[PDB]
């Protein structure tokens, strides 16, 4: 249930952990280091943008475009028609790409995983995390 | 050309981060909206390149989310201004897809500034608008780059 | 003491955090909604009784919700000068004395759905120090109701 | 009056200026300090609020009720169905005060002298269409 | 417009919100940037002392004239006949410089921006009296 | 009721961990086992209570553990002070446990109290009496809801 | 050997990672993300206090009774008797809930990690704390 | 005398007031000026160890065995068996020494006296029955 | 390819991240750690310097050792004839101990990860720090 | 402005982190060199025009590349006094009509490598005020040119 | 003269001590303004680079192209032949300037003079060696 308290929260926190300037290159950091650590597969869907190294200028622009189409959600959260068209159009530039579906559960862990670290466990709320991480992901990926 | 000095883009990045984070709500709609319906005004042409858009009714839910991802994308590259390395990737990919665009030309761009140059002095408790000026064209000259 | 300097001082900070003029009309409608949901449900109290009626669409309703949010701002804000304090939760005792309907019960039951919302949004809120205060704040409004 | 961005830096401005705590009670009181220094007859309405003693209980919860008012105004600036219903409640309640165009001005002119001197940044513009907009809506 | 006690509060006020030495052009600087950022259009006005760099040392310079006269102007703000043949020269430097009252009014407004935000206290409402007793005298 | 305020809780948490910790030896034993003698010594019909535990021979290794498992339930719920929404979980936890034990009722804790109000004097350096008689019903009033 | 000197060295770092107040949480996280790394398999056996969440209020509480009762154990190391009294009756909160044999030496790893973690590694006495760990599960299980 | 608790806040209150390194040599010189400036004739039964020179290296060696040895007391007072037959062998150190009971109570009000100025919290009934515990047990 | 500016800026950064006195042992520590939690079957290798305690003073010692003649060959970078010689030396302490060549680039990624989380993961150049390992132990192995 | 006091201060700090006597000159010989491979190849400039021409294992090259490096280190540590700088600047550019073949634009193809080899060695270098200074340096040295 | 392991000290102690940014500028005027005050007659031999006002960029421009050679001189002091080459350089573009052994002397007592004053640890025999090594080269 990402409910609209659940979205004022996730709104708050995302911002924090995500940060300004590069601030959010650690948070990106941290989530593709848990991801291709969890799933050692995923880096190779990143050959395009030098996946093989994360810490090159070529993949962390990848890794701030990724981030910058989260935020752009997640900033949007209690505003879900706007939402749903920003959610349609990302749709469009992950499908046909043999994009393994358990990827995005996978980056959805690894996501809330880095927030948590980078804000701190104590108190975190998992359920709005998951909840509202998911509506997102479930509208970029099939 | 003018310089974005380090001065410069501390304080834009730090402005800028204060209207659009993630933290607010309706902030970033009124702010990208104002920039289109400036752009529009200034460039009676320049709607035309935004037929994908719904640009003719711009509370759509298509139009608004247009808006905020174009935008969004300057958020993105104005926070890359301190890892220019990594900045200069962004550019360039910005720029590839610009040029893929039918239309888009460079002095669409000078158009653009001038619709952000309007816009931000508005929103913008404490705006300045040289630091602006100078680091919105360290980046948009990289997009524009090619066309 | 009741809601002590340390307590007030924690609320204080924690309220402003999610209650502030910076923010957006609809997110302070949204949080102010909820708790008059949570109070609803806690107190058998009519929406009928509010103008609007409770509908979280009518905007009399949301500017009576931001009213009431309103009154709690400047009672929380007021928690570390007591003098200060107890004088708004006059007014508020006396303009609720006026009000046909409004019982102790209720009131208590308002502002213990303010710090449950506020829980909601902020985890991380010192729940002992909402709990006291939010209490000493009630018995100041709901004074002889 | 007061457009969608203005509202925006007027509410930053705002938030940051009035503070949190006491420091909201201290700026209150400047306020009527100086709409009294700037209108001398506008202190006498205040007859049944404790005005007296500036620094009483009573007549700073008074204060505090003005500015916390002007507060909830100022974060429902951007909700115009909302605000314009809860001016409307505001200018019932002034109805019968026998107030007049001079004491929102005054007001006015006290806000504008007071906001600032907290800020370090302040747009007079966006804020003098922003006023307008509240104390249009109070007037009646 | 400006009576012999408002001239005082704006002479006191303006004296230590201008500042000496170096504050002096930083004030100035952000005196423009405000009202550039207050009407767009007045920017171009000023093409001919290198606004296109605001730290450029013409265009501080530029600034610093302006608000040096406004510094002269509120020196003589005791002194009738003084500061009204002041002003007629200014408004004959002005003449033909094809400005409206939207400009003189987009400068009042950042004049009450920039000058509160260096002080403790600001009285508005003598300040708005004052700066219109100046920009009446130089539009003319 | 009495509040345990923020203040209250952080000198009792201090100073209770000063004496309870883990890095010492020989004082929880001393501590919690003058604690029972004080309640057997309040409430005669209390040690009934206690007949699982060995309360007739308070040297046994049983009646110390028994001792020394109750009170560090207390110094478990102490420490949770700073984190109240665990600490309510807790106490419901603990409630549960005494509603399933014959005979334990509301007014034992009220003597309980009294027997930590005895002990804690005694044996903490520095003591504050009404912080801790606040902040101990905060945690026992949610225990002995139910009974 | 958890020899006397051994005890009196655990009980002093236990303490000082331990600690007091929110700090136990911060050990109790390191313990049970490391846990339910390793093991699986593991959290499934706290279902009935949402070992799925173990940031919730439910599952913290579960956390800190058990280090609660780890923390009564290692302040009884150097008091034998007492000890055994208490792990006696820990084995009765645990015989019979179906807990795998495997679940114990990698819970006391994870307790010993965390420890060391938080404390410093250098010098840090692996032997004093596997061999004084192993004799209070030992006493656990089975 | 001095029971299982009041040993806890002795032991506790006396490592906190002695210290560590030299300010237990400062702590112990004290002590024995405080013990001569509360009874004047017990200096004399220093003479053997440098006493004319309080400062000297022979004096506060003496002084830091004595409370050194206070250290070892308080260190045992939890172990019944082993502080009495450590006071016993003190008590043989002692009795050639023809010391009498207001010795030991000007030492006991010497250490009332020092130990508290070094703390925030000071309980003298615990420490009036744990002094008397272990003076008893020197004077035999 | 280990070109000329990639040594130096190796040689730098190594200098960083190795430190002096203690700090050896703590960038020492996030190798081994690594290294035995990715291939568990390593720790094996090392049991005459009692590898199942890494905090030993046993381990330690071995532990700089080893990083010792890491430090010898990454300061040699830049004097290719002497670093050929320190690396047939090398070599004779490692050929017919079994050690399996999978070890090696498992090593190679556990230390340049160490590195990277001394020094900072912004900016790091892993071409060059994974080129001049290369050189380094492809004359210690086989 | 172009190459602010930020920018140089950061410019000068990273150079000098890079480039300093405590350096082996073996090492500033070879971070030297790297420049002028860079240089030869954007330039197109003939290394028969330098003394030793081009070879790195020519001690009269290698001398040759101390010198033009010494001259950006003497003009990079003084950026953030302008008179100075220009002064500085001024005196190359003069040397600089006095030798044939030298054109602004190889002497920015210069300037340019010097910042790109510096980020090579030194990855977290900041490139835009590298940029900004050394097109500052480059327009001084290759002014008329 | 000057050898390897001196070398080192000499590099080490000049990096220190001549610094980097605008200290090297004041470092460099201290340098002339050392060897002006040890041997008089040497100043008019820089009449063409503005000695008459040493704090001027000119001649400020002067002392740094000097300090900035013997930094690249030491840069490269381990590497005999490249140091060879660009000393004999460095005594190419002296040979004209009518210098004498004097010059060469005082040049050094002020290197010796200024050098230290910015160090904890200066070696001056190390540096007596390697200052020769260098002036040997530029004398010719
Ligand atoms: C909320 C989650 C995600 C968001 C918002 C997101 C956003 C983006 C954005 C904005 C781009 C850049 C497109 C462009 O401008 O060319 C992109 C590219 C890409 N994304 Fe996602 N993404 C998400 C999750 C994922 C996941 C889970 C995977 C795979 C496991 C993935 C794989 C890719 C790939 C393969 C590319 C193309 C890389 C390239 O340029 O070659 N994305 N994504
Ligand atoms: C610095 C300013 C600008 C930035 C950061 C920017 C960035 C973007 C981004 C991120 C998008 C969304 C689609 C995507 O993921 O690529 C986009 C689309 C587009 N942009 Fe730009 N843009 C800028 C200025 C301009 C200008 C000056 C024009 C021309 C008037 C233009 C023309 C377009 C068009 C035609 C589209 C496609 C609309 C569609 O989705 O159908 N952009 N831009
Ligand atoms: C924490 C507790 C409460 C606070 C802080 C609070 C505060 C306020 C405030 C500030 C107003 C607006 C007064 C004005 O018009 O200026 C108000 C109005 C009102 N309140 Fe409350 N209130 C509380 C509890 C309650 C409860 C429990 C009830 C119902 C049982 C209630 C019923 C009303 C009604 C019906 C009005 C509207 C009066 C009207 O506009 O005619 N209030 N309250
Ligand atoms: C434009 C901004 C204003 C706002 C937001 C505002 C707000 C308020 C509020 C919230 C109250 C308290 C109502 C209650 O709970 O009983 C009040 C009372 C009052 N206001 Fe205003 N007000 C404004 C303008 C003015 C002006 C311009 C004047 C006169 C100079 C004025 C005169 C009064 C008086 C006399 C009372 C009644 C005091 C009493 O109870 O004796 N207000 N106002
Ligand atoms: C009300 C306060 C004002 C004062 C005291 C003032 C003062 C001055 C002074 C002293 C100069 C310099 C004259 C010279 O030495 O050449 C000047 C020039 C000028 N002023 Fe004003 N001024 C005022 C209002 C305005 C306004 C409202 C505008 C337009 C928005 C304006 C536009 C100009 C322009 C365009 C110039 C000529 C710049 C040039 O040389 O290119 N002034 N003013
Ligand atoms: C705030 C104070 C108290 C705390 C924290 C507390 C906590 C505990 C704990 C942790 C145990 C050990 C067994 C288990 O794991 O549940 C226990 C057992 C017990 N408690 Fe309490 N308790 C408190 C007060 C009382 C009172 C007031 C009584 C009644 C006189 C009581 C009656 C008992 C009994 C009868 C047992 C079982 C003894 C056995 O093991 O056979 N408790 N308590
Ligand atoms: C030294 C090690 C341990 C200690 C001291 C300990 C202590 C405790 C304590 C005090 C409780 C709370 C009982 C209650 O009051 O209801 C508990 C519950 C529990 N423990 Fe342990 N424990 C340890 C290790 C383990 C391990 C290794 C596992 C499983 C892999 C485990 C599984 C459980 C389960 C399943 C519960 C019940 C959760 C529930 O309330 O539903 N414990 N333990
Ligand atoms: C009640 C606490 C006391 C303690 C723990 C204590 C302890 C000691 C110790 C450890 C020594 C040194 C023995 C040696 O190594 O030779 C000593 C010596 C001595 N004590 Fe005490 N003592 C106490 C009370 C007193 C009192 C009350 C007096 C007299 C006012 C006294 C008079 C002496 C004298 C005269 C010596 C021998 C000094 C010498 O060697 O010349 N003591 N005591
Ligand atoms: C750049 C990488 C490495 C360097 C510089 C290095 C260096 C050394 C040195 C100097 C010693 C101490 C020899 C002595 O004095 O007795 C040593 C021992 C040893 N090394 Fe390596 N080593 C490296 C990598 C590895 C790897 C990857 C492994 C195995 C996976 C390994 C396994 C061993 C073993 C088994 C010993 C002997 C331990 C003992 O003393 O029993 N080394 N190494
Ligand atoms: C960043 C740009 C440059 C800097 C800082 C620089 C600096 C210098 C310096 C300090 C010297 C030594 C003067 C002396 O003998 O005392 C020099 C010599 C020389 N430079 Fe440049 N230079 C630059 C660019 C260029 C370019 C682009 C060329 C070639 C197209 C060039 C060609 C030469 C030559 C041939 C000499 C040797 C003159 C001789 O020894 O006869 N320089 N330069
Ligand atoms: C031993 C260390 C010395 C070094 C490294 C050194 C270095 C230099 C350098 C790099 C220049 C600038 C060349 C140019 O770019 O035109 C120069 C010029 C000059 N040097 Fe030296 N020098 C040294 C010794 C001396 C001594 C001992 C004297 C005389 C007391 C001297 C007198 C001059 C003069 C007169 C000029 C020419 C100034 C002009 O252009 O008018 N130098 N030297």
């Amino acid at each position: 249930d990402c409910t609209s308290l659940n979205r004022l929260l996730v709104k708050r926190q995302w911002a924090e952990a995500y940060g300004e300037g590069t601030n959010r290159e650690l948070l990106g950091n941290r989530i593709w280091e848990d991801l291709f650590a969890n799933m050692p597969d995923a880096r190779g869907l990143f050959s395009r943008v030098n996946g093989n190294d994360i810490d090159s200028s070529e993949f962390q622009a990848h890794s701030l475009r990724v981030l910058g189409g989260l935020d752009m959600c997640v900033a949007s959260l209690d505003d879900v028609p706007v939402l749903n068209a920003l959610l349609a159009r990302l749709n469009s530039q992950h499908d046909s790409r043999g994009i393994p579906a358990a990827g995005y559960p996978a980056f959805v862990a690894s996501a809330i995983s880095a927030v948590r670290a980078t804000v701190g466990a104590r108190s975190f709320d998992n359920d709005a995390w998951n909840s509202c991480m998911n509506q997102i992901v479930s509208g970029i990926s099939g | 050309s003018s310089c974005c000095s380090s001065e410069d883009r501390a304080n834009v990045m730090h402005n800028w981060d204060a209207a659009w984070s993630a933290a607010y709500s309706d902030r970033r709609v009124a702010l990208a909206q104002a920039v289109f319906a400036s752009l529009f005004s200034r460039d009676a042409a320049a709607q035309g390149l935004f037929s994908g858009v719904s640009a003719d009714n711009p509370d759509s839910a298509d139009f608004r989310a247009h808006c905020v991802r174009v935008v969004n994308g300057l958020d993105v590259a104005i926070n890359m201004l301190n890892d220019p390395a990594v900045l200069n990737e962004q550019l360039a990919h910005l720029s590839a897809q610009h040029q893929a665009r039918a239309g888009v030309a460079a002095a669409h761009f000078d158009v653009m500034a001038e619709a952000f140059a309007e816009v931000m002095p508005q929103v913008s408790s404490c705006f300045s608008s040289d630091s602006w000026n100078r680091c919105f064209a360290r980046i948009a000259n990289g997009i524009s780059a090619g066309l | 003491e009741c809601c002590s300097r340390g307590d007030a001082e924690v609320v204080i900070s924690e309220w402003d955090q999610v209650f502030n003029a910076a923010m957006a009309g609809s997110s302070e409608s949204a949080i102010g909604v909820a708790i008059f949901d949570v109070f609803f449900t806690s107190s058998g109290v009519s929406p009928s009784m509010f103008p609007g009626g409770g509908d979280s669409s009518s905007a009399e309703f949301l500017a009576q919700v931001s009213r009431v949010i309103s009154g709690a701002d400047i009672a929380i804000n007021s928690l570390t000068n007591r003098a200060t304090c107890d004088s708004l939760l006059s007014h508020l005792n006396a303009q609720h004395k006026a009000i046909s309907g409004v019982t102790g019960a209720a009131v208590t039951h308002l502002s213990e759905a303010i710090s449950s919302v506020v829980a909601q949004v902020l985890p991380s809120a010192h729940i002992d120090a909402w709990g006291y205060c939010m209490a000493y704040i009630a018995a100041g409004i709901g004074a002889g109701l | 009056v007061c457009n969608r961005l203005e509202q925006i830096l007027v509410k930053t401005q705002w938030a940051q200026s009035y503070g949190e705590a006491e420091n909201r009670a201290a700026f209150s009181r400047d306020l009527f300090s100086e709409l009294f220094n700037i209108q001398g007859s506008s202190r006498a309405l205040f007859s049944g609020v404790g005005v007296d003693d500036m620094n009483s209980a009573a007549f700073t919860a008074h204060c505090l009720r003005v500015t916390g008012a002007l507060n909830r105004l100022i974060s429902q600036l951007d909700q115009q169905a909302t605000i314009n219903a809860d001016l409307a409640h505001l200018a019932g309640q002034h109805a019968s005060r026998n107030l007049d165009a001079s004491n929102f001005a005054a007001m006015g002119q006290a806000v504008m002298s007071v906001v600032p001197t907290h800020l370090d940044c302040f747009n007079q513009h966006a804020w003098g269409e922003c006023y307008e907009r509240i104390a249009s809506g109070i007037s009646g």
